[PDB]
């Protein structure tokens, strides 16, 4: 009956909701790719302005979670801010509930299980984001992870999301297995050699996490122009 | 038409297709026609009689301490509507002292009978109100609507075949903001007097009218008092 | 039949209860905002049926916390709720924190309000697109605006209803950094003259440095001194 | 042409109650029928083999 | 938490889930009671349980407290709910009044429980129906037969069992005042009439009686041949 | 909504329960452990799941779970549910004590969970207890007996009802009702069984006593080869 | 809010339709051996990723519940992380009312009693992992198996996930009763070997023991120690 | 199928319309308001001769001075019925006098169109009661009857006719009532029962008639009463 | 799968053979073969993309390795030495599939 309708099992198995709604992260398409630094996990997304009518300061993904911990979602615009509300409020749940600031991993276990939630009851739909997300905490280095709309983060190196995701993967795939602070031939070259724009620094936003300073900081067209005219080498 | 388990659901052109369609259920509910003049407004209400004889389903309503109403639709559902209206302001005489004013009410019942039009498997209030009543400024007069959509109007008519009604009295607009009393309800019933099916009179049984303004009680004029209102051959 | 039902995906991904929604602020009249550096001015397109209806017969420029405001576009009863509810939300910050609403945030949470309302098939979605607008002393003059989606732009010349299509153009083609608002609310009616293409009985509101934070239906002077911007 | 049929005689691989029991309602009900004219037996037809 | 309405209005009145109700006690046993003047009496035809029953778990015949008492006939389940159910309430019109607890008042306790389950939501009208016989504070032998649809009538035979058609026809013919005698014309009209029916008493039928608010007897099988015979002898 | 609905709580238009007949299906494709009493005490006996070596130890099986000192229950049909259920019945025997101070008299306890698996079929829209269990056990009031009981909700005793597959009809050719010696008993079941078998692949369990207490045994693995080797012919 | 209404369901034949598509949908995962060993278990699991992309540190699939038992699973990725979570917290309502350790035929009592009430119970689909459990409990090992229709058995080897079936005719030949430590991790590795889609690499696979010290995970250096020693 | 809170592409409810009927199924009953007092009467319908037909409640007294008169699907009505009079007694205890007839009617007819499948707690209504009645009562107004409807819609009455003859009945009732009582409603509206007759010779044992009259309180007629009437027909 | 029931009946065919799609023992063969009919400057390796065995015909193997020679006359070169091999292999070494995390 309703296997296409339900989130409940079809026959062979595979519940036809969470393949719905992973079509529905590739609504659009504004593009995340993130790169990881053994001291400093950079972010970068592709952030298209329809119309030099939006304020562009206010379109954004690139959302700031803690003092240590941001995020990026590729997903239905819709279905991210009530995401990364809810990520916000685990985040300073947990550092009210349990001490310390929460650490990158079990947070997106957390998003991921309410998720999981989504997927697991009916009367909800799965919400189409999935939230590439970093952070670095004491003990080990910098950290990323991205949950599914199924609610299976995994823990990378480096994926994507959004529209093509398959091409960029299989350029870090390809372009990781040679061994990158500056990550200047990694971030931003990912995006200019699948959709080939040769970006501007207007349209790409970059946040940074390092070593030496754990603070999410959500770079200028001043900084990443420079990190722009660094690819004439 | 799987669009019949539907105020959940949307037509997909634009239409939520069945508080619409409550719209059509005050359609086909009783004519009815009020009013407002500089200084008081009126309703006048012609009373369906489907059976023997009766107080043909007596239509205008006592709500309040001037701020009357006009049903047209189902009559249950009405007298739910304004048991609401009525206990909360009651409560806007108990606990601020002073009368409630006729805006703050047709937006609050405009929030009342809009939560079922949201939620699931609620029909929404299918009846047409056509409240009339006299706060600080001029003596206002609200149709509001199934479709929780109310209209701060003039002179609206709703009902069966009322919108010959409001063709009369859309264009003799120019007569309101004077014509007193005595000459502003025959100017009333004489837009009502077209809704009828063409044959000859506004009787004193089927039509019960209500006056309300400046220094007098919203007051009902039934089978007796409407006597007085006589006149128009047409 | 992937339809009917908010908690159903298509097999691409496209919940169409919100799209169906979408079109249902498409079949309603403009409401245009124009952003500049002292304010925010607003104008609605008025579509009066009848001469039944008097002045301002249906609200459409709201307010909510005695600076931000409520141009909205499609049913007048979802919009009227949420808009009494972002008063309910403003009263909730005002009361609860003491300092007076940022509009980002207050964008930021009647957004997630109508999203979150989008995930159940035990509602249905709303039917109004309906942008803010304010200044604080040091905020600049931010507006935002809301599909039924749940979704929150910041814009500078938004414009949501039938002929945004039209109206977005002539926006973009007007000047909009630097001017001091008084003309533009008077360019405003350049904009809905053109628009309109069929008794288009508008209405203006904005914040500004006449204003000081607030909002008034004009006064009333430029009803008679933006009128006289017909034979354009 | 449907060829499929391959003639087939008596080399079973082992089934003696099987052939008794075939046996037993298919030439019985054909070359012998009048002891089941006189027996009260109305008429055997229809086997399912099932394996 | 379950909320569907399933007794709902279909067109031309009928309410479906109720005469689904009305085949699920057209197949169930073959109970039947006499209002036998002095004495009253039920009998219902069993199955095969002296291959292998318990005849004292097998009991469509109950007791509610002493006098009263009920054969359910249909889905054997259900209505062990509502004998539970009238035990409790029983007993507490013990509490409060303190009476030899009259049929009448059980009986309408039962029929408006069911009816109460025909307007809840979502919970499956009944498919049992009821024999409420007994006595009162003056003896007055009153039987009662009550619905699935919630409605009890004060009826004398009310055969009401699966092949109970011929029984009330039958019971509508032979009984006028031949049946005014102490037990034995009464028992003998009910083993008649079951009899009708199916087979002998020595593998089928079982009965009770009630004697003038004492007594709640039943048959063992050893009795019930000896009225068998003597039926048989007729 | 109402279109996803399975509706499990509605008659048929033959009057019966959709899926209440679909657990009695359910029955029949997994389902053995008859039951025999005698003037002794009462045994099950029982199958596992198939042959499949990899099996390493129960405690006790899968199919024979104890109650209190003096009952214990076997379990046909899907074993998920019944599991739970019988943990269920399990509290109810044990707050009888509580509120008693007595072994709960196993009738009392049948009739408990027979009225709360009911529930579940009555209302709450949810699907019924696919297991049609039965019981075995003793009181100071009745003798040794065990009652039997399914997903519809009624039960009964049943001296030598079988539950699952190939249905009982010869053990109501060959039990004596009036004495049994519960050797021979073992004997039957092991009739029955071996038409129907070491305890690789029997699970078969008696309750007996001595000198007042109920002993429960599981009839451990040398006794089974004691009575496979006890037929010749049969 | 909520729907308070069963989606699972019985079929006409007699069957429950949901349960049978979900023992598909861990007949589709990924394939996992399990090995009742003399003294102690060994749970080997198969973590094949998309690409040589991901930490393989950071998520498990062996891990333990609190005390001394572990459970591995085969079918869907976060079902069997809220298994987890509940069997954590019923194993420490446990712990803080009796002040043992649980037993492990306890826990799995309990977690294959809040796996049925999702084969019921308004709108929730059944999980689809059939999970299988450890655990030392006194004296001698215990092995288990969690359904997702809710039953559970204890044996001596088992295998769940794609092709199971050679699994479970793999350790019906090739077991023995005495056969108890490594050697039970040889034959675990040699059943994941069977299939694997290819070269057996150590990051691919990881056990979990249960050697009278508490249940712990193998560290990658161990796994690829006896992966020299094939 | 569709719920019950749906409006019909006539223009109504489904389940109120479909409450209509199941008013022609049911028996008869009909009431006429005079100037000294209100006459009920209903033809019971027994179905079989075997039995006692002087406990099939048709008219049944709300109050000492308010008779009801229902039909359609019976004993429907007993909670409502139950809500009539515990509605008056509540009345007479807060304010220590009698009632009206619209105000235990405006009570019941509340309960009408007061039903949902997702409300508030289970104790609600699913199905509209199927039940049309009408309250004959005397008051310091005037002696009146007020027909309801299952859709809460009630109205005053002189000569009322419900059940299966609600038009045969009403058209002959229409005809026949103008001036008062002086003892001839009662007698001149059995003789529209004796129209209406479906299985026997309208005797003291198949039809209920009770009067309401100012100067007692209500008269449920026993048998020698109504054969005392029957005879002068 | 729709042939005919009635071809075969042992007479008409009395055979069926299958191909298998081949798998691990035997693409290293085909790789070996159609490998071995070309110039390589053994830069190549050979079990590394015999290594992920997913689904592929010999056909493809053509595809891959006649595309690593064709994507080889881009700079006119006699031989392949790295990326034109993994280069044409990934391009369309299957160009992919559509996985589907969680299960599995």
């Amino acid at each position: 009956g309703f296997d296409r309708h339900i989130t409940i099992f079809s026959p062979e198995g595979r519940l036809y909701q969470v393949e719905y709604a992973f079509k529905a992260i590739n609504q659009g398409g504004l593009t995340s790719v993130a790169v990881r630094g053994k001291d400093c996990a950079v972010i970068v997304t592709q952030k298209k302005v329809p119309d030099k009518l939006l304020d562009s300061s206010t379109v954004t993904h690139l959302f700031k979670i803690t003092e240590n911990i941001g995020c990026v979602m590729t997903g239905m615009t819709a279905d991210s801010r009530s995401q990364v509300q809810r990520a916000r409020y685990e985040a300073a749940n947990w550092k009210y509930k349990y001490g310390y600031e929460i650490p990158v991993d079990m947070l997106c276990k957390r998003i991921a299980d309410i998720s999981q939630v989504y997927t697991q009851n009916a009367e909800m739909r799965p919400l189409g984001c999935c939230m590439i997300l970093i952070g670095i905490d004491e003990e080990q280095g910098p950290q990323v992870y991205k949950c599914d709309p199924a609610g299976y983060y995994c823990g990378f190196k480096a994926t994507a999301a959004g529209v093509k995701q398959t091409e960029s993967t299989s350029f870090l795939e390809k372009k990781v297995k040679k061994k990158f602070e500056q990550t200047v031939e990694t971030a931003i070259t990912c995006l200019s050699t699948v959709l080939s724009i040769d970006f501007k620094p207007s349209e790409i936003e970059v946040g940074v996490v390092t070593v030496e300073n754990p603070k999410f900081r959500i770079l200028t067209e001043a900084e990443i122009d420079a990190h722009l005219v660094a690819l004439a080498e | 038409n799987q669009y019949d388990n539907d105020v959940t659901v949307w037509s997909p052109q634009g239409r939520i297709h069945q508080i619409e369609y409550a719209m059509e259920a005050v359609k086909q509910g009783s004519a009815t026609v009020g009013l407002k003049s500089k200084t008081h407004a009126v309703l006048v209400a012609l009373k369906r009689a489907q059976s023997e004889l009766a107080a043909h389903q007596k239509k205008i309503l006592h709500v309040d301490n001037h701020i009357g109403i006009s049903i047209a639709g189902l009559t249950a559902d009405a007298r739910l509507l304004c048991n609401f209206m009525r206990q909360e302001c009651l409560d806007s005489r108990f606990v601020f002292d002073r009368p409630l004013p006729v805006s703050r009410l047709v937006s609050l019942i405009g929030s009342k009978t809009q939560i079922p039009t949201q939620r699931y498997g609620r029909r929404p209030y299918g009846v047409g109100l056509l409240i009339a009543g006299y706060d600080d400024m001029g003596p206002h007069i609200f149709q509001t609507c199934p479709s929780a959509n109310y209209f701060d109007c003039r002179a609206m008519s709703i009902g069966a075949r009322s919108q010959s009604a409001r063709t009369y009295l859309e264009r003799h607009m120019s007569e309101f903001m004077e014509c007193n009393l005595d000459e502003l309800v025959k100017h009333g019933l004489r837009a009502l007097r077209e809704t009828l099916p063409a044959e000859q009179d506004l009787t004193t049984k089927n039509v019960s009218i209500g006056i309300v303004g400046k220094d007098l009680e919203f007051t009902i004029y039934d089978d007796d008092d409407v006597s007085p209102f006589l006149d128009g051959l047409e | 039949g992937y339809d009917l039902s908010a908690s159903t995906f298509s097999p691409d991904g496209r919940v169409f209860q919100v799209e169906y929604a979408m079109k249902a602020v498409e079949n309603s009249s403009t409401a245009i905002g124009i952003r500049c550096k002292d304010g925010v001015v607003f104008g609605v397109e008025k579509l009066v049926l009848s001469k039944l209806y008097e002045e301002g017969s249906n609200k459409r420029l709201f307010n909510v916390d005695r600076h931000v405001g409520m141009a909205v576009a499609g049913l007048l009863a979802d919009a009227r709720s949420l808009a009494d509810i972002a008063r309910e939300e403003a009263s909730n910050f005002r009361s609860n924190f003491g300092y007076n609403i940022p509009l980002k945030h207050l964008a930021d949470r009647v957004a997630m309000y109508v999203h979150a309302y989008t995930l159940y098939s035990a509602v249905r979605p709303f039917g109004c697109s309906f942008m803010l607008g304010s200044y604080s002393v040091n905020d600049g003059a931010q507006l935002y605006m809301i599909d039924p989606s749940g979704v929150s732009y910041g814009y500078w010349g938004c414009a949501i209803g039938k002929a945004r299509q039209a109206a977005k153009t002539e926006i973009e083609k007007l000047q909009m950094k630097e001017m001091t608002c008084r003309d533009i609310v008077k360019e405003v009616a350049k904009i809905i003259y053109i628009v309109h293409d069929e008794a288009f009985e508008l209405e203006l509101s904005w914040v500004g440095e006449l204003t000081n934070g607030r909002h008034e239906i004009v006064p009333k002077d430029i009803r008679e001194e933006a009128e006289k911007y017909a034979k354009e | 042409v449907e060829k499929v049929p391959d003639s087939t005689y008596e080399m079973i691989g082992g089934l003696d109650k099987q052939i008794k029991e075939i046996k037993e309602v298919i030439e019985l009900p054909v070359k012998h029928p009048e002891l089941f004219e006189a027996l009260g037996i109305a008429q055997p037809k229809g086997v399912l083999l099932y394996g | 938490s379950y909320d569907r309405a399933i007794t709902v209005f279909s067109p031309d009145g009928h309410l479906f889930q109720v005469e689904y109700a009305q085949e699920a006690v057209k197949k169930g046993s073959t109970a039947v009671g006499v209002r036998g003047r002095d004495i009253v009496v039920l009998g219902v035809e069993k199955a095969s349980v002296a291959k292998l029953q318990d005849e004292r778990t097998v009991r469509k015949i109950c007791a509610l407290d002493d006098n009263v008492c009920m054969a359910f006939a249909g889905l054997t389940a259900d209505a062990r709910i509502v004998i539970n159910r009238a035990r409790v309430e029983c007993q507490s019109h013990r509490l409060t009044v303190e009476d030899p607890v009259t049929v009448e008042y059980i009986t309408r306790y039962i029929a408006s429980l069911k009816q109460r389950y025909t307007q809840s939501n979502g919970r499956r009208p009944f498919g049992i129906s009821a024999l409420i016989v007994g006595f009162d504070f003056d003896g007055t032998p009153r039987l009662y037969q009550t619905d699935p649809s919630g409605t009890y009538h004060a009826w004398k035979a009310n055969a009401i069992g699966r092949g109970a058609k011929s029984v009330r026809e039958f019971l509508e013919k032979n009984y006028t005042d031949d049946a005014i005698e102490t037990d034995d014309l009464t028992i003998k009209l009910v083993i008649k009439a079951l009899l009708e029916v199916v087979e002998s008493g020595g593998k089928n039928i079982e009965l009770a009686v009630m004697r003038r608010d004492q007594s709640l007897k039943i048959l063992n099988p050893e009795e019930i041949e000896k009225y068998v015979a003597e039926i048989e002898k007729e | 909504s109402r279109r996803y609905d399975s509706r499990t709580t509605i008659f048929s238009p033959e009057g019966r329960l959709y899926q209440v007949e679909y657990a009695m299906e359910a029955i029949g494709h997994a389902g053995t452990c008859l039951g025999i009493l005698a003037n002794d005490g009462v045994l099950l006996a029982a199958e596992r799941r198939n042959i499949h070596k990899l099996l390493d130890e129960v405690f006790f099986s899968e199919k024979i779970y104890k109650l209190n000192e003096d009952m214990a229950c076997s379990v046909a049909g899907i074993t998920s549910d019944a599991n739970v259920l019988t943990n269920e019945l399990r509290l109810i025997a044990q707050r009888y004590l509580l509120q008693y101070q007595e072994p709960i008299p196993c009738e009392q306890l049948v009739t408990a969970l027979c009225d709360i698996k009911q529930a579940y079929t009555q209302f709450g829209g949810k699907r019924p207890f696919g297991v049609s269990l039965l019981y075995i056990g003793w009181d100071k009031h009745y003798g040794f007996q065990l009652y039997q009981s399914d997903p519809s909700g009624n039960y009964g005793g049943w001296k030598a009802t079988c539950i699952g597959n190939n249905s009982v009809s010869m053990l109501k050719q060959d039990y004596k009702e009036g004495e049994m010696t519960l050797k021979s008993a073992l004997a039957l079941a092991i009739k029955v069984l071996n038409k129907t078998l070491s305890a690789e692949k029997v699970e078969i369990a008696t309750l007996t006593r001595e000198n007042g207490k109920t002993v429960i045994r599981v009839l451990k693995q040398k006794e089974v080869e004691q009575l496979i080797k006890k037929h010749e012919e049969e | 809010r909520g729907y308070s209404f069963s989606l699972t369901t019985f079929s006409p034949s007699g069957k429950l339709v949901q349960i049978e598509y979900a023992l598909a949908a861990v007949a589709g995962g990924a394939p996992s051996v399990g090995i009742k060993a003399a003294n102690g278990v060994v749970l080997a699991t198969e973590k094949k990723q998309k690409s040589i992309l991901y930490d393989e540190r950071s998520v498990h699939k062996v891990e333990p519940i609190t005390k001394h038992i572990g459970l591995v699973y085969s079918g869907m990725g976060p079902d069997y992380r809220v298994l987890v979570h509940r069997a954590r917290k019923l194993a420490q309502q446990y712990y803080l009312v009796y002040q043992e350790p649980i037993p492990t035929a306890q826990l799995v009592q309990r977690v294959a009693s809040v796996m049925q009430e999702y084969t019921q119970s308004g709108g929730v689909r059944p999980f689809g992992v059939s999970l299988l459990i450890c655990g030392w409990n006194e004296g001698r090992p215990y092995l288990f198996q969690s359904d997702p229709s809710g039953a559970y058995f204890a044996w001596k080897a088992t295998a769940m996930g794609k092709n199971y079936v050679n699994g479970k005719t793999f350790l019906e030949k090739r077991y023995n009763e005495d056969l108890e430590l490594e050697d039970a991790i040889h034959t675990a590795i040699l059943t994941l070997k069977e299939s694997f889609e290819g070269q057996m690499t150590e990051d691919n696979i990881e056990v979990g023991i249960c050697n009278e010290a508490g249940f712990r995970r193998l560290t990658p250096t161990e796994v690829k120690d006896y992966l020299a020693a094939i | 199928d569709r719920g019950v809170n749906t409006f019909s592409p006539e223009g109504r409810l489904f389940q109120v319309e479909y409450a209509i009927e199941a008013i022609k199924l049911g028996s008869t009953a009909i009431g006429i308001q005079t100037s000294e007092g209100v006459c009920l009467a209903v033809e019971k319908r027994i179905t079989s001769p075997l039995m006692e037909p002087s406990s099939i409640e048709k008219i049944v007294e709300i109050d000492a001075h308010i008779g009801c008169a229902m039909s359609g699907l019976i004993a429907d009505a007993k909670t409502l019925i139950d809500k009539a009079r515990v509605e008056t007694q509540n009345h007479w205890f807060t304010y220590n006098e009698t009632m009206t007839v619209e105000s235990v009617t405006q009570a019941v007819s509340n309960l009408a169109l007061q039903f949902g499948e997702e409300d508030a707690d289970p104790g609600a209504m699913s199905r509209p009661f199927g039940v049309a009645l009408l309250f004959g009562g005397v008051d310091e107004k005037g002696p009146q009857l007020f027909h309801m409807d299952p859709s809460g819609t009630f109205v005053q009455c002189d000569a009322r006719a419900i059940g299966s003859a609600s038009e045969g009945a009403q058209s002959s009732l229409q005809e026949v009532y103008h001036k008062s009582m002086t003892l001839k409603e009662a007698i001149k509206s059995s003789l529209i029962i004796l129209k209406q007759v479906m299985e026997e010779k309208l005797n003291a044992t198949n039809i209920e008639l009770a009067t309401v009259q100012p100067g007692q309180n209500f008269h449920m007629f026993t048998k020698e009463e109504l054969e005392e009437v029957i005879k002068d027909i | 799968d729709t042939l005919d029931p009635a071809l075969l009946r042992p007479g008409r065919l009395d055979r069926k053979i299958e191909f298998p799609l081949p798998d691990r023992r035997q693409k290293r063969l085909i790789f070996s073969t159609i490998t071995s009919k070309m110039n390589l400057s053994e830069e190549v390796d050979l079990e590394d993309y015999v290594a992920r065995p997913d689904k592929i015909s010999g056909a493809d193997i053509n595809s891959i390795c006649q595309e690593s020679g064709m994507l080889a006359v881009r700079e006119n070169r006699y031989i392949v030495l790295a990326k034109d091999f993994e280069k044409a292999y990934k391009t369309v070494i299957k160009k992919d599939e559509q996985e589907h995390e969680f299960y599995k």
